């Protein structure tokens, strides 16, 4: 049977495993002629999964600087072949030798909220938002990475709640919301924001409830009077401490100004991907600088 | 898509020698395997209570499907089930695996009864359609984003007021041209658009003013298009349609 569309992932060859995805497993490969370095990510009950099929709709729309490039689809079973990333921001966040100036971590909030603003622009919502899902290249090209919990939207919608790990997941989730978008991305880019300072997720829930609480003894407490309506599907007193608690580790006043406005409770009043690469935290010195 | 963007359009020439043409089917008997493989999907389709689009998705499938595979290795009655289980998913409207098997079934054998679900017979068609599935995927190199001459149509007999009977009848045109022709082979959807609007015009005695600037309608909806090429595309589509029988009395004044 005739495949002129479709290659043999032969013509990689596996060098060493470096992970299990969701539907099967991570290789780290090289073509066999170019020598060129990229991820083979391997893909039941109802024939080829619709998962992957949504995955691949939307890794074939998004093309861009700072999202991850799928180059194309292999058989033997099939294969994602993306071109290849050394670096994740969790793990160089996790590495005490890993040292970031105040200029590159601008440079990294500036590629990330710019894939944002692209992918939100091109109707998707990533859903998935992590330091661990944020890729660098050798090159100090920021990508955004696994897009297979990310969905396209629209506009009484009702979208799946079971979305975004807990420790990035936003107010909104957590209160039942299934009518959201793009937000959801943004408050993720603001904890992934904070991490960058504090190398450490700074809010770590064990259930949903205690997310919410943490998030109330971070933002303050949800207020009909803070988001207009809130009290439609917790803490009382707590205050907001977002800057205070922060300022230990951050220091520069503008950082602090735009985690606030990212860190915000009503999705509505939350800032987005594009005020925020306005933001004056992009255009006061240290102005942002390259990576390596 | 995973393209380039011109891999999923042929010339008449391109059309002439097909996969099929390769193996014996004349051109005309070939158009027919087209034709009959697009109603058993519309028949599934509304069975299975799928979309228009979700049909069209499929119709798209399988003509690009056969500029790749002949007819006389895949029949159109195994494909067309696959085409649109898989367009369902694609199209965010998943029906199950034994369900569009059911419906396959009750359609293409009326007087039969579907096989024990038990049975090796019926396991074994369940998969034959999850391989079928997997090699329309390769075939068509996962390209799965299809754009139709109905969003097109949309945008402009609604940006020119046209009637809803003028809207209506080229949207019935639009997808008579998946059923009737190959022009979703040859011609891109903002130009299929035209030709259905135009050929809509002329069945209903309907004119679209021209613009201030002295642009023509078609102008707004594809640069390419001219005038001789709707005319000669029009003459096609309506011709086939002569051809359907009752095809032309849905859209016929009979007052």
């Amino acid at each position: 049977v005739e495949c002129p569309f479709c290659d043999e992932v032969s013509k990689y060859e596996k060098l060493a495993k470096i992970g299990q995805g969701t539907f099967g497993e991570v290789f780290k490969a090289r073509h066999r002629k170019t020598g060129q370095k990229v991820a083979l990510k391997k893909v039941e009950k109802e024939g080829f999964p619709i998962t992957a099929l949504r995955e691949i709709k939307i890794l074939q729309l998004l093309k861009h600087e700072n999202v991850v490039n799928l180059i194309e689809i292999c058989r033997t079973s099939i294969y994602l072949v993306f071109d290849f990333c050394e670096h994740d921001l969790a793990g160089l966040l996790s590495n005490v030798l890993v040292k970031f100036t105040l200029s590159e971590i601008k440079r990294v909030m500036q590629m990330l909220l710019n894939g944002l603003y692209y992918i939100h622009r091109n109707k998707i919502l990533h859903r998935d938002m992590k330091a661990a899902n944020v890729l660098i290249t050798r090159d100090g090209v920021l990508k955004l990475a696994d897009f297979g919990l990310a969905r396209a939207f629209s506009l009484p919608n009702r979208y799946t709640n079971r979305v975004v790990t807990l420790w990035y997941r936003p107010p909104e989730l957590l209160l039942g919301e299934r009518d959201y978008g793009p937000p959801i991305d943004l408050w993720g880019a603001g904890c992934i924001m904070a991490e960058m300072w504090t190398r450490s997720p700074i809010m770590q829930g064990n259930t949903e409830q205690h997310q919410l609480a943490l998030i109330s003894q971070l933002c303050g407490s949800i207020t009909p009077e803070v988001w207009p309506n809130v009290d439609n599907y917790l803490v009382k007193g707590q205050k907001r401490k977002v800057k205070d608690r922060l300022k230990a580790y951050v220091r520069d006043p503008y950082a602090l100004d735009l985690i606030d406005k990212l860190l915000v409770l009503d999705p509505a009043q939350r800032i987005d991907s594009d005020d925020a690469l306005n933001h004056d935290f992009f255009w006061s010195d240290p102005m942002p600088s390259d990576l390596k | 898509r995973k393209n380039n963007n011109k891999r999923w359009y042929f010339t008449r020439e391109q059309l002439e020698n097909s996969p099929s043409r390769r193996f014996g089917v004349d051109p005309d008997k070939e158009l027919s395997y087209r034709q009959q493989a697009a109603n058993l999907l519309q028949d599934m389709g509304q069975r299975l209570n799928v979309s228009q689009l979700t049909i069209n998705t499929a119709i798209v499938y399988m003509h690009r499907f056969y500029m790749i595979q002949s007819f006389t290795r895949f029949p159109g009655n195994s494909v067309a089930p696959a085409a649109l289980f898989l367009a369902a998913k694609v199209e965010g409207q998943p029906k199950k695996l034994e369900h569009v098997i059911k419906v396959a079934h009750t359609c293409l054998h009326p007087q039969e009864s579907l096989p024990d679900t038990r049975s090796e017979a019926y396991l074994q068609q369940v998969q034959d359609l999850v391989i079928l599935e997997s090699i329309i995927l390769q075939t068509l190199g996962f390209e799965l984003t299809i754009d139709h001459p109905h969003t097109h149509v949309v945008k402009c007999t609604q940006l020119v007021r046209a009637s809803k009977d003028l809207a209506q009848t080229s949207y019935f045109m639009a997808t008579n041209s998946l059923h009737l022709t190959t022009f979703s082979l040859q011609y891109t959807p903002p130009v299929v658009a035209c030709v259905c609007i135009h050929l809509a015009c002329k069945w209903s005695n309907w004119e679209i003013p021209v613009s201030t600037d002295g642009k023509h309608w078609w102008e707004y909806v594809d640069a390419t298009v001219t005038l001789e090429l709707l005319d000669e595309l029009t003459h096609e589509l309506l011709q086939i349609l002569e051809k359907t029988p009752n095809r032309l009395k849905r859209i016929w004044n009979w007052r």
